[PDB]
């Protein structure tokens, strides 16, 4: 608190950057006016459950991406939001077992 | 620290004289030091204690991006406070202000925590289902092989006879 | 742990920590005045780090799930998965039953061959 | 549109520490003058123990009768 020195300030730098971290970002998702219980109110049907099981749904069953690669919830996404060599690594959302 | 001694004195007996388990409590208890009354919401609302900046449109991702940008712009305005008039009243408000913003950025993403919880159950069930079918198919292939194995050995035996 | 959510929480806390560290550095240490270069380098590095943290927080926010998949869509999918898990359980039980019968038959046959071969001696 | 909890920044340049406080406080010419009074007073007198006692009294803080009772001889 009282004093910050070159070596200690650089320690702060590497610790903060290792905690935190041509585009390769996720494809943007717009707002969603049809939501299933409140918004659109679909009576329980069947197309929605078959889409949530088998197909690709980019807001529900995974995160899509530029360069095309699909990632569902149990996988870890490697990206690079900056123009550097440092890569963001989004951890899995679920982490089964 | 102590040991409930009256009930352990009760337990040494025979016949039906020992005691039954207590009934389930559906109201305020006092475990530990907190109360932990039942029927609590997992995420207690923000309207119980602090202000609320966001309406019921509540499309979580847009408001999280809004709160990120609001945090950065209020940091820049705090820098404008420190440049122009450090003795102003507003900095105290400002040093409160972004605090409230930070609270909301935590309070929205805690609302992803039940959802994440429910969602991990869903994918666990899917994986569970898939593994069952895989073992079924695996076993059936083994069954088929065993059958044809028996068959060809039976196909060998009259050829010895 | 190990979720996108805990990553986002740690990123937001790192943003607040970089705020306090940036002010505490850039007010405590400076060249005096005129009516140093290390301090200017420190300022550039701190600004870059804050910008990078903001970009990372934005990317993680984009990454989490939408305001579609409400809780009822999770619950109905859970219901359907319970039904199909019951059906998969009974199907696995049937194939195990057929295999068990075949195994007991071949086992008894091999035991009878062994009894005959020992009795011939 | 508007960010959450924007407000009005203070008056553009009020009293700060970034101004020249001395020139605003009319003290410039004294500094431009300034940038021993033992010696400047020894312009008047001869030179400049019990003077330590003078400074210690500084750190601590019947005339005709005296002339009549001041009897002492010459030699």
């Amino acid at each position: 608190l009282s004093r910050n020195e070159i070596i200690q300030s650089y320690l702060s730098r590497q610790s903060s950057l290792l905690s935190s971290s041509a585009r390769q970002l996720h494809v943007l998702v717009p707002q969603s006016p049809p939501t299933d219980l409140p918004g659109l109110t679909r009576e329980v049907t069947q197309d929605d459950l078959d889409r949530i099981q088998a197909s690709q749904w980019p807001g529900v069953n995974g995160c899509q991406d530029t360069q095309g690669n699909w990632y569902d919830w149990t996988q870890c996404i490697s990206l690079d939001p900056h123009g550097d060599d440092g890569r963001l690594n989004i951890l899995p959302y679920v982490c089964l077992d | 620290m102590q040991y409930i001694k009256e009930y352990t004195d009760e337990n040494i007996q025979e016949g039906l004289a020992p005691k039954p388990p207590p009934p389930i409590k559906d109201s305020y208890m006092m475990f530990g030091n907190q109360f932990q009354c039942d029927d609590l919401i997992i995420r207690p609302l923000e309207s119980q204690g602090i202000e609320r900046l966001h309406p019921m449109q509540f499309d979580h991702k847009k408001e999280l991006r809004k709160l990120n940008m609001s945090i950065l712009i209020n940091f820049l305005d705090l820098l404008d406070i420190l440049i122009r008039s450090p003795g102003s009243i507003k900095r105290e408000e400002k040093l409160e202000d972004l605090k409230l913003l930070f609270v909301h950025v935590h309070h929205l993403i805690n609302e992803y925590r039940p959802h994440q919880a429910r969602e991990t159950l869903r994918v666990m069930m899917e994986v569970q289902k898939r593994q069952r079918l895989e073992t079924a198919e695996r076993f059936q292939k083994h069954l088929e092989r065993v059958i044809e194995m028996i068959q060809n050995c039976l196909a060998s035996l009259p050829d010895d006879l | 742990m190990a979720d996108r959510l805990t990553q986002l929480q740690d990123a937001v806390n790192s943003l607040a920590d970089q705020f306090c560290n940036a002010i505490g550095v850039l007010q405590q240490c400076g060249p005096p005045a005129s009516f140093a270069n290390p301090t200017e380098e420190y300022a550039q590095l701190f600004a870059a780090l804050i910008a990078r943290t903001a970009k990372d927080i934005d990317v993680l926010i984009d990454s989490l799930p939408s305001e579609e998949s409400t809780a009822a869509l999770q619950a109905a999918s859970l219901y359907k998965l319970e039904e199909e898990n019951h059906e998969a359980a009974t199907c696995l039980e049937d194939v195990v039953y057929r295999g068990d019968m075949l195994l007991e038959k071949i086992q008894s046959a091999l035991a009878d061959i062994a009894q005959s071969q020992l009795k011939t001696r | 549109g508007p960010f959450y909890l924007m407000r009005e920044l203070p008056g553009s340049t009020e009293l700060t520490g970034s101004t020249n406080l001395i020139t605003h406080y009319n003290l410039e010419q004294a500094y431009n003058k300034f940038c021993d009074l033992p010696g400047m007073i020894d312009l008047p007198g001869s030179h400049d123990l019990r003077s330590l006692i003078e400074k210690p009294p500084i750190l601590s803080s019947g005339t005709m009768l005296a002339g009549f009772r001041l009897h002492t001889g010459p030699l």
